[PDB]
This record gives C-alpha cells, sequence and structure tokens, in this order.
C-alpha cells in the first residue's frame, strides 16, 4: 500500500540525512577542545557542537519535499523553532543505552550528564532530555523512520509566526501519510504496535524539552559573559 | 526578520 511517490520521499530523507550526518563526527576536531577538568567549561565545546548541529540541520530541511515551496519567511520560523528539537532527535544516533551518554567514537567526544550541566544546563533539561533519549532509544526505529520524524518535525504548522499554515500543514500531512503508511506495510509486530502514536507523542514530548531549553537558554544566554562564548548562528537561531 | 545567516544557508 506504499506508493512509489512515498518511496520516492522516503529515498530523498534516507539521502538527505546521510549527506547530513557523518557517523565518523570527523568534524568535531574542529570545535574548541572539550574542558573537563570549572564552570561552563563544556561550553564552547557544546556551543559549536549545537552550532555546528544547527547547519546540518538546515542541509537536511532544504532536502525535504515541499520544503522549498514555502516563502523564505515561513522557511526561517519553521527552522528557528525546530533546530534545538532535530539536534535532539538527531542526537539519538550518538547516544547509548549502556553508558546513558552521547558516544561520539571517541572519549573526548563522549558526552555525559556532568559535560552537559558543564555547558550551564540544569537537570531541569538533561533528567527530561536523558528520558526522551531513552524512550526513543526504545522504539528501534527503522532509519526511514528516524529521518521522517525528523522531517515532520520541522514542517509543523502551529510553530509560533507561520503564515501559511494551511500550506506547511499540506507538506506536513504527506510525510505523516507517508510515515503511518510506512510503519503499516514495513514495520513487523509486535514492535510496530502504536508505533505511529509513540513518535507522534515524541513530538510533544519535543515542545516541552524545547520549551525548557529556551528558559534556561535564555538565563545562560542573559548574561554577557556566556553569550560571548556561543557562535553568531546559535545566537541568530536561539535569540540574542 | 533580521536572520541572514539562516536566510544564507537556506539559500
Ligand atoms: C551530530 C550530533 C547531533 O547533532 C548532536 C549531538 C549531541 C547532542 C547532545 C549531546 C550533549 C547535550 C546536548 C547538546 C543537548 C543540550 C541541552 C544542548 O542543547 C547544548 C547546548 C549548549 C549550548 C552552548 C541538546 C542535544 C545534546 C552529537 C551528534 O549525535
Amino acid at each position: 500500500k506504499l506508493s512509489e511517490e512515498q518511496q520516492h520521499i522516503i529515498a530523498i530523507l534516507l539521502d538527505a540525512h546521510h549527506k547530513t550526518y557523518d557517523p565518523t563526527y570527523a568534524d568535531f576536531r574542529d570545535f574548541r577542545p572539550p574542558v573537563r577538568m570549572s564552570p561552563l567549561s563544556m561550553l564552547p565545546h557544546l556551543a559549536d557542537l549545537v552550532s555546528y548541529s544547527i547547519q546540518k540541520v538546515i542541509g537536511f530541511a532544504k532536502m525535504i519535499p515541499g520544503f522549498r515551496d514555502l516563502t523564505s519567511d515561513d522557511q526561517i520560523v519553521l527552522l528557528k523553532s525546530s533546530a534545538i528539537e532535530v539536534i535532539m532527535l538527531r542526537s539519538n544516533q550518538s547516544f547509548t543505552m549502556d553508558d546513558m551518554s552521547w558516544d561520539c567514537g571517541s572519549q573526548d567526544y563522549k558526552y555525559d550528564v556532568t559535560d552537559v550541566s558543564k555547558a550551564g544546563h540544569t537537570l531541569e533539561l538533561i533528567e527530561p532530555l536523558i528520558k526522551f533519549q531513552v524512550g526513543l532509544k526504545k522504539l528501534n526505529l527503522h532509519e526511514e523512520e528516524h529521518v521522517l520524524l525528523m522531517a515532520i518535525c520541522i514542517v509543523s504548522p502551529d510553530r509560533p509566526g507561520v503564515q501559511d499554515a494551511k500550506l506547511v500543514e499540506a507538506i506536513q500531512d504527506r510525510l505523516s501519510n507517508t510515515l503511518q503508511t510506512y510503519i503499516r506495510c514495513r514495520h513487523p509486530p509486535p514492535g510496530s504496535h502504536q508505533l505511529y502514536a509513540k513518535m507522534i507523542q515524541k513530538l510533544a514530548d519535543l515542545r516541552s524539552l524545547n520549551e525548557e531549553h529556551s528558559k534556561q537558554y535564555r538565563s545562560l544566554s542573559f548574561q554577557p559573559e556566556n553569550s560571548m562564548k556561543l557562535t553568531p548562528l546559535v545566537l541568530e537561531v536561539f535569540g540574542n | 526578520k533580521n536572520h541572514p545567516m539562516l536566510m544564507n544557508l537556506l539559500k
């Protein structure tokens, strides 16, 4: 029951992800070095990771079918609101259940709760974020499902400042329908059971996560010296 | 709306 257009969409999203997500993490050498010794010692390194990750997310978004039809202003508002959420989603691929940390192929680039804390973020974001990663990890999505969830997250009609809500909604619905149809046709029970609903529930968790991130960003960002450590893209996207 | 870097990357 999976249409040719739907398989097309999946092929494109997979490729787009492959182009935007490097499982070697080779580019991490370019970031300011991580410092675990010290308040905000990880802030420069993780600010660079985030900023880099924002770029990669933008490049994935552009590849999504129908995203280009949207106005530039609509494209900007969608990316601005979703950026953090997609980064949290995409981060699942580095996240490991064994040690509860994000493992990027090296001990230096292996990030735990204390490293995140060293970035200036409270347990109020981090505890629910780790839970999110565990629950997402538990789902064991196919890669196809992962890429589709990211795309559906970016193209959301209810994001603040959207103008063409009717059009953003039409794009999303095609991707949602593609996902629903994929699970049914390609995803075997029992893992399939309630999988779409569970994935949609992850999008709601991401909104909460986003909201908290904003608050902690606003506090951290509010002091000038901490804001100095950030990148210019981070300042623009997350607000100056 | 004052997002030059984002607009450029988007383009
Ligand atoms: C290419 C990848 C993803 O884009 C991302 C990766 C990890 C994401 C992490 C691991 C460390 C904690 C982070 C960075 C969270 C915190 C709350 C965060 O946003 C940091 C902000 C720091 C600002 C200075 C959000 C995503 C979290 C590594 C890799 O899989």
